[PDB]
RNA sequence: CCGAUAACGAACGAGACUCUGGCAUGCUAACUAGUUACGCGACCCCCGAGCGGUCGGCGUCCCCCAACUUCUUAGAGGGACAAGUGGCGUUCAGCCACCCGAGAUUGAGCAAUAACAGGUCUGUGAUGCCCUUAGAUGUCCGGGGCUGCACGCGCGCUACACUGACUGGCUCAGCGUGUGCCUACCCUACGCCGGCAGGCGCGGGUAACCCGUUGAACCCCAUUCGUGAUGGGGAUCGGGGAUUGCAAUUAUUCCCCAUGAACGAGGAAUUCCCAGUAAGUGCGGGUCAUAAGCUUGCGUUGAUUAAGUCCCUGCCCUUUGUACACACCGCC
């Protein structure tokens, strides 16, 4: 899960864009769920401008 | 202060201190009779109108909640 | 032929309904044909109330989604014959046409 | 002049102290025609002042929960009263209510939140400010307390709240809370 | 209470003041109609939240030196 | 007329469709790389635009 | 003699009651909704509707005709929609047609007295929110 | 110096015209007037005996005001409150007989008529009558 | 003409098994007879053509004999038949209307009708629980503590 | 059973009537413009119908 | 944010942003919105008015057979920025008052890092593991139950009355919905019958076209009542009648006639709240074949007090002490 996601947030970076975020939560390692997320460039959270400027799935 | 059993009905010893005192004094209204002879309340309202048919009192407001009457006036 | 043909445009976004309506009325000019004026009928707004939580437990909190959708009234009422003069809808997705001859 | 509710010139009225002279509002520039105006006067501090003090009776004497936006009823309440006391005294009735102010405002209290001997601590002087807001709302709890289970009617009972406060004789409500207000503070010096 | 401006009208109008020193003046409204051309601001609230600390600043640089 | 629905309910279901659609998409062509789904509707007949990374298969 | 297309329309609203004055040349003749001024129903609250030509005199009315027509509102959002839009009618009528002159000495005599009649109340309403049963006012929690 | 019903006072107008319908003895009256409640959201009879001339003089200053106004109509016009007792207060129409029965009579009286839509509307011999009593109302109430 | 009190005046009356306030007006004393209510009061006084204006006490003899009559019978006098309170008989099905203890023991009668067939409303009348249906959950507690 | 009552029992009206487009569940439907929706699968979808948060 | 500054350059959040309300007699338009003007009517006048007054009566997109967008609708734009003055402020950041101004603080949506063994496996063809799987924990069918009552608690509705109730008349709103893929179940003008709940036929509306000028409630104006558990209150309960459904009993709902119970402003405590706010007051939506005392929105009437404090309950920043780190509901 560590190397997959550093893959697919290069990607996007080299793909061109402001910034990136991904989250991936689960049953990692031991038997209790864990969230780690791994965030770099521009990420704005807040008002009207995140419905057109980030693309969330 | 029980119970005012008021006079629905009136009687000789009232009636005449309707006719004689209570055109008198400045304000003159259905409560004030009602709770001055203990008279009903009911009974103040139509008496009044009588003595207004009668001349003696002079009415002023004309309310469905406060009809206010009031003495001639004297000078 | 003589003809009176009644356009209603109804969409949900302005950006594209007053491009619509911009450009139709623009060639109708180049077409010499008489053309009433926008009629902008009064917003139809559908308002839902949902409870945000799906299970029903916290602080009581619902959301409130609202769609608009806009409507406008061209008239294209020449002398002449119309419906071969225009033929051509150029229209663009979001925005729903109906054609209506004057005896509808 | 402006003919309060048809009549009651208000340019004969006047009153007795300075320290209320300018936080009433009988005056000319503040003399209408009714009781009865949205004019926002709860937008700002110190602009209840500029606020006709004949409609700030009528705003305090719709209380008690079956009367919290009739105003039509208050106006015609106030109106059926004025002319009630008008009939009684036989002097212009906002004389009447100026004097009945000015004698209903308690000039002194205590408040504190420390140890409390009988009721407060620390006796304090009040305000102009709020010696016309107690003494309105003095007024308008004796009309209604004294109005509630007897025959006699709104404007009968608040004619005679007014007028024995005007002369002062301990049977106003208002009067009476306000020598209570008193002596406390005098107690809690 | 509650008017302090922030980083993005604050900075906008340094950078803009300077350059453009010579095309402004202390007027509101037409120091407004200036920044239209020469700034691409996406809203008209910032504008001219920008243009009123335009004149503010042009009042003090009329008199001291100011640190733009 | 009566054979019509009324504008309400009619982009109540356009809304329905393009959900349907969209999510139908998603299910078939997961492993596709499918992006998203553009609908281009005339009265004459509709057009749908599958968006997608790798078209070849 | 017959000098036609002397007509101001002036509306005024409050509280979402809106009422609109149409002022036109003519003998001293006051209406609102095909009604007699003093035969309204408020007939406690007929004293703000009589204020305007009161602080007025019926001399500027005189030359003027005014009929108004409500639609929407109150019973005394009714009431002062049509008493500012009397005044307004009469200074836009007296703006247009003669100097201002006269305009300012009947418009300053309003906007002293009460500047309702000039300028309309900006408050309309606000909305519940879904915390309690009011806009503001929240329903009554408990914690046992 | 014409007068009109707009011009006059609505409750003494429908008072005058009230008296009028009582002494001229054409009115149609049904025999369950004193015995129904004029509405179902009322509970007790008017204290009026006379109430249904009432009905006929309000109603005939409506039809004046605007027509057009079947039973659906009159009886939401002559709507009001009911208290449903414990459960909070709703609105309720009155009487739909009580509506359709007084319109009937008032073509017997020949003062009314319908129209080619529906709902009904005042004959011209109603609109003389109805204006002619608003002007001595309207004399009465001057002098 | 707000005269004195009639020389013939009761302060109270006695009709049927009940007496009635003379110092209240006729069509709100008389429902205090059992079965009585405000709506019927306000009808009979209209058919027997009696002046509502004047108080209970003020009433002529006659014209009481005459109102008790007349509700007595109710059935011969232009009453409604949707206006009585024993429409419909359970025993004998005729329509009737009583305005005194009989209307106790109808009910009793009625109680012991549905107590001897022991019908789920008759059941929970001998439980002296509720029998239209409501919750017995929280309330009706007063009578109970 | 056989063919005369698998389905018998009528479910012309009613909860049991109706079921989600969605989810299949016959709980918090939103009968509204038509939609028969989950209460949940339209917190989900509503984006793509068409449905925005604008307050 | 200004200023100092071992930091400089930044990032998110806040702000900014979107929607909403308030001014635009400025622009574009409107026979699914109307206003003026004109012509027919209909009535009151007539002493005569005569451009008298009134009508939601009819006409002038029944396309040559009026104009206009003020009212109404909805797009493009403006307008408000601490902009001007005075004082205060390091005279910087900004603050206070005021003139002119529609507005000098309109309400919401969105909402950071990190976290909780907080809630949902009864939202899902989201799902791991365990269990059952034919005498099924699958599924269908019939009935009952989820309603059951010595009791406690929570959210609310109704009232305790005369600032009221009853009766009659008068007279003004705005959100929004309305005929269905499966899926059967629409919103209703008008006429007639009945007292009511209701019924029967004509219609209209897939809707600024019809319901609908949503003739709402409150309130207002008159009547009766008259300080009593009364004409306040309608709890409980009998009889009768309709509607929805296949099914109404444990009463679905509604109506009518019957009874008239507590309740006379409620202890200790405790909830919410600052301007179109509380409160009064009704109306739509969701639920629905039947339906609201629920909730979500809308409208009418409209205030008192306050422009402060950290006293109580808490929150943030700095300093400080700690034997706490499952973190004071700690440890001992
Ligand atoms: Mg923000
Ligand atoms: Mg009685």
């Amino acid at each position: 899960v560590r190397r997959a996601c550093y893959g697919v947030l290069r990607f996007i970076m080299e793909s061109g864009a402001k910034g990136c975020e991904v989250v991936v939560s689960g049953k990692l390692r031991g038997q209790r769920a864990k969230s780690m997320k791994f965030v770099d460039g521009l990420m704005i959270h807040s008002g009207d401008p995140v419905n057109y400027y980030v693309d969330t799935a | 202060r029980d119970k005012l059993n008021n006079l629905v009905l009136f009687d000789k010893a009232t009636y005449d201190k309707l006719c004689k005192e209570v055109p008198n004094y400045k304000l003159i209204t259905p409560a004030v009779v009602s709770e001055r002879l203990k008279i009903r309340g009911s009974l103040a309202r139509a008496a009044l109108q009588e003595l207004l048919s009668k001349g003696l009192i002079k009415l002023v407001s004309k309310h469905r909640a406060q009809v206010i009457y009031t003495r001639n006036t004297k000078g | 032929a003589i003809h009176r043909i009644r356009i209603t445009l109804t969409s949900r976004n302005v950006k594209s309904l007053e491009k619509v309506c911009a450009d139709l009325i623009r060639g109708a000019k180049e077409k010499n044909l008489k053309v009433k004026g926008p009629v902008r009928m009064p917003t139809k707004t559908l308002r839902i109330t949902t409870r945000k939580t799906p299970c029903g437990e916290g602080s009581k909190t619902w959301d409130r989604f609202q769609m608009r959708i806009h409507k406008r009234l061209i008239d294209l009422h020449s002398p002449s014959e119309i419906v071969k003069q225009i033929t051509s809808i150029s229209i663009e997705p979001g925005v729903e046409v109906e054609v209506t001859i004057a005896d509808a | 002049d402006i003919k309060l509710f048809g009549k009651w010139s208000t340019d004969d009225v006047q009153i007795n102290d300075i320290s209320l002279q300018d936080y009433i509002a009988v005056k000319e520039k503040y003399a209408k025609y009714l009781p009865h105006s949205a004019g926002r006067y709860a937008a700002k501090r110190f602009r209840k002042a500029q606020c006709p003090i004949v409609e700030r009776l009528t705003n305090s004497m719709m209380m008690h929960g079956r009367n919290n936006g009739k105003k039509l009823m208050t106006v015609r309440i106030v109106k059926h009263a004025f002319e009630i006391i008008h009939l009684l005294t036989g002097e212009n009735p906002l004389q009447v209510l100026v004097n009945a102010i000015i004698n209903s405002g308690p000039r002194e209290d205590s408040t504190r939140i420390g140890r409390a001997g009988t009721v407060r601590r620390q006796a304090v002087d009040v305000s102009p400010l709020r010696r016309v807001n107690q003494a309105i709302w003095l007024l308008c709890t004796g009309a209604r307390e004294a109005a509630f289970r007897n025959i006699k009617t709104i404007a009968e009972c608040l004619a005679d709240e007014l007028i024995n406060a005007a002369k002062g004789s301990s049977n106003s409500y208002a009067i009476k809370k306000k020598d209570e207000l008193e002596r406390v503070a005098k107690s809690n010096r | 209470m509650g008017r302090v401006r922030t980083k993005t009208v604050k900075k906008a109008a340094r950078v803009i003041i300077e350059k453009y020193y010579t095309r402004l003046g202390n007027d509101f409204h037409t120091n407004k109609r200036v920044c239209e051309e020469i700034a691409i601001i996406p809203s008209k609230k910032l504008r001219n939240k920008i243009a009123g600390y335009v004149t503010h600043l042009m009042k003090r640089i009329q008199r001291g030196p100011v640190r733009g | 007329m009566a054979v019509q629905i009324s504008k309400k309910r009619k982009f109540v279901a356009d809304g329905i469709f393009k959900a349907e659609l969209n999510e139908f998409l998603t299910r078939e062509l997961a492993e596709d790389g499918y992006s998203g789904v553009e609908v281009r509707v005339t009265p004459t007949r509709t057009e749908i635009i599958i968006l997608a990374t790798r078209t070849q298969n | 003699s017959k000098g036609p297309l002397q007509s101001v329309q002036v509306f005024g609203r409050k509280k979402t009651a809106t009422a609109v004055a149409h002022c036109k040349r003519g003998n001293g003749l006051i209406k609102v909704n095909g009604r007699p001024l003093e035969m309204i129903e408020p007939r406690t609250l007929q004293y703000k509707l009589l204020e305007p030509v009161l602080l007025l005199g019926k001399e500027r009315f005189a030359g003027v005709d005014i009929r108004v027509r409500v639609k929407g509102g109150g019973h005394v959002a009714q009431i002062y929609a049509i008493r500012q839009s009397i005044s307004k009618a009469l200074v836009a009528y007296y703006q247009k047609y003669v100097d201002e002159a006269s305009k300012k000495e009947i418009k300053d005599i309003l906007i002293q007295y009460d500047r309702t009649l000039l300028v309309a109340d900006p408050r309309r309403c606000e909305s519940k929110k879904f915390g309690g049963p009011g806009a503001r006012a929240r329903y009554q929690k408990s914690y046992r | 110096p014409g007068v009109t019903v707009k011009d006059v006072n609505q409750q003494e107008f429908v008072r005058a015209l009230a008296a009028f319908l009582k002494k001229s003895g054409k009115l149609k009256v049904p025999e369950w007037v004193d015995t129904v409640k004029l509405a179902k959201h009322k509970e007790l009879a008017p204290y009026d005996e006379n109430w249904f001339y009432t009905r006929a003089a309000s109603t005939a200053r409506h039809l004046y005001l605007r027509g057009g106004a079947g039973v659906g109509s009159m009886t939401k016009i002559y709507g009001g409150r009911q208290r449903n007792g414990v459960m909070p207060s709703h609105f309720s129409r009155g009487s739909k007989s009580v509506a359709r029965r007084v319109l009937q009579a008032l073509e017997g009286l020949k003062m009314v008529e319908k129209d080619q839509d529906g709902g009904r509307k005042l004959t011209p011999q109603g609109q003389r009558d109805l204006d002619r009593i608003a002007g001595q109302v309207a004399a009465a109430n001057k002098k | 003409m707000s005269l004195v009190i009639p020389e013939k005046f009761q302060h109270i009356l006695r009709v049927l098994n009940t007496n009635i306030d003379g110092r209240r007006k006729i069509a709100f004393a008389i429902t205090a007879i059992k079965g009585v209510g405000r709506r019927y009061a306000h009808v009979v006084l209209r058919k027997a053509d009696i002046d509502l204006t004047k108080r209970a006490g003020e009433l002529t003899e006659d014209e009481v004999e005459r109102v008790i009559t007349i509700m007595q019978n109710p059935r011969q006098y232009k009453i409604p038949d949707w206006f009585l309170n024993r429409q419909k008989d359970v025993k004998d099905g005729k329509y009737s209307q009583v305005l005194a203890n009989g209307l106790d023991n109808k009910l009793r009668e009625d109680l012991e009708r549905l107590k001897k067939i022991r019908a789920h409303r008759g059941l929970r009348h001998f439980w002296g629980l509720r029998v239209r249906g409501q919750h017995t959950k929280t309330t009706g507690r007063r009578g109970r503590t | 059973g056989h063919q005369q009552l698998y389905w018998s029992h009528p479910r012309k009206f009613g909860q049991g009537s109706r079921s989600c487009r969605v989810c299949s569940n016959r709980h918090g439907l939103i009968r509204k413009y038509g939609l028969n929706m989950c209460r949940q699968c339209f917190r989900q979808y509503a984006k793509d119908i068409g449905f925005i948060k604008l307050d």
